[PDB]
């Protein structure tokens, strides 16, 4: 099967800015390969055809070029309507086969998150399951790394994440994050910790409380 | 105008079948080569599918090879997807689309999401996410709603009765393992006025007919 790597796996930059996207091909696709733009929510748009013809409405800031493995995908100058995820197609043989996506973001400084932790309710400890949140608040970039420790022990496969869509007004992400448990194992342990990696801190963040006190 | 519109789209049981349609308006239909596209949650784009203009020609994705079934009926200018034993996997968004010369598709048309589960609907469950009495005031504080265990989506989370629409982020709900949706709203609020205002998330769940006021008073910790 022909692989199709896309490289980076996200791009931050500024209104205006010079963004460049590579798709790197396993095996020779001589000039095949399409670029799209896919906005959140919305079907994609044809941008790019034949590696390097621009379709027919699709604004001149946008570029194509590269042969055989290797291809690049260039905006000159970043306008607010092109921050969207962009994909790579081959078109050369079967199976039809895309890149991984990349997502362009929108460039503002450094802001560490606020984090918060929040305890599973009475009403829920009444079900038999306990849900422990951890939120991260107003935070970019959005790589951030979030583990939960329960006692000190390392939780694995027991949370899931959520990202929310970048601000309009301070281009920040929040993230929630929810620790599933039983009644039982939370009534058997004592200090539940969330510990924050980010960019913008400088140390990890823990934030923790104890059940025997709540 | 060249438009394609799909529908037929759907909650189905595991190991059933669904029958997807996209009609298209504008261009000659039978004068080019359609493709079946799909998008799982917060991936990428995969292709299913390709049929010539004629119908001679079927394509398929190794993924999908043999269990479900592109056709297309010219006449009424509609191409279709008869989809058999279904997976969890295959929930996704479906795009139909045109080859339009070169391997490039134009145009896409909205999508129609699948989703294959075996879940009933259910109202949710909202409980407080509340922070400690222990908050020093000045500080920011930040409460919330875990709105949990409900299919299908959405449900609306707004706070105060729409009074208060500052520093709210509405997380995009998360598939647990039973099958059913959770998500959580939250709020962040000077940490001053805990004591003195309430703060009510608001949750309507119409599917199910489910209306449920949920204050996310602290506790002492």
């Amino acid at each position: 099967d022909i692989q199709m790597t896309q490289s980076p796996s996200s791009v931050s930059a500024s209104v205006g800015d010079r963004v460049t996207i590579t798709c790197r091909a396993s095996q020779g696709i001589s000039s095949w390969l399409a670029w799209y733009q896919q906005k959140p929510g919305k079907a994609p748009k044809l941008l790019i055809y034949a590696a390097s013809s621009l379709q027919s409405g699709v604004p001149s800031r946008f570029s194509g070029s590269g042969s055989g493995t290797d291809f690049t995908l260039t905006i000159s100058s970043l306008q607010p309507e092109d921050f969207a995820t962009y994909y790579c197609q081959q078109a050369n043989s079967f199976p039809l086969t895309f890149g991984g996506g990349t997502k362009v973001d929108i460039k503002r400084t450094v802001a560490a998150p606020s984090v918060f932790i929040f305890p599973p309710s009475d009403e829920q400890l009444k079900s038999g399951t306990a849900s422990v949140v951890c939120l991260l608040n107003n935070f970019y970039p959005r790589e951030a790394k979030v583990q939960w420790k329960v006692d000190n022990a390392l939780q694995s496969g027991n949370s899931q994440e959520s990202v929310t869509e970048q601000d309009s007004k301070d281009s920040t992400y929040s993230l929630s994050s929810t620790l599933t448990l039983s009644k039982a194992d939370y009534e058997k342990h004592k200090v539940y910790a969330c510990e924050v990696t980010h960019q913008g801190l400088s140390s990890p963040v823990t934030k923790s409380f104890n059940r025997g006190e709540c | 105008q060249v438009q394609l519109v799909q529908s037929g789209g759907g909650l189905v049981q595991p190991g059933g079948s669904l029958r997807l349609s996209c009609a298209a308006s504008g261009f000659t239909f039978s004068s080019y080569a359609m493709s079946w596209v799909r998008q799982a949650p917060g991936k990428g784009l995969e292709w299913v599918s390709a049929i010539s203009g004629s119908g001679g020609s079927t394509y398929y994705a190794d993924s999908v090879k043999g269990r479900f079934t592109i056709s297309r009926d010219n006449s009424k200018n509609t191409l279709y997807l008869q989809m058999n034993s279904l997976r969890a996997e295959d929930t996704a968004v479906y795009y139909c689309a045109r080859d339009s010369g070169s391997g490039r598709f134009d145009p896409w048309g909205q999508g129609t999401l699948v989703t294959v589960s075996s879940a009933s609907t259910k109202g949710p469950s909202v409980f407080p996410l509340a922070p400690s009495s222990k908050s020093t005031s000045g500080g920011t504080a930040a409460l919330g709603c875990l709105v949990k265990d409900y299919f299908p989506e959405p449900v609306t989370v707004s706070w105060n009765s729409g009074a208060l629409t500052s520093s709210v982020h509405t997380f995009p709900a998360v598939l647990q393992s039973s099958g059913l949706y959770s998500l959580s709203s939250v709020v962040t609020v000077p940490s001053s006025s805990l004591g003195t205002q309430t703060y009510i998330c608001n949750v309507n769940h119409k599917p199910s007919n489910t209306k449920v006021d949920k204050k996310a008073e602290p506790k002492s910790c």
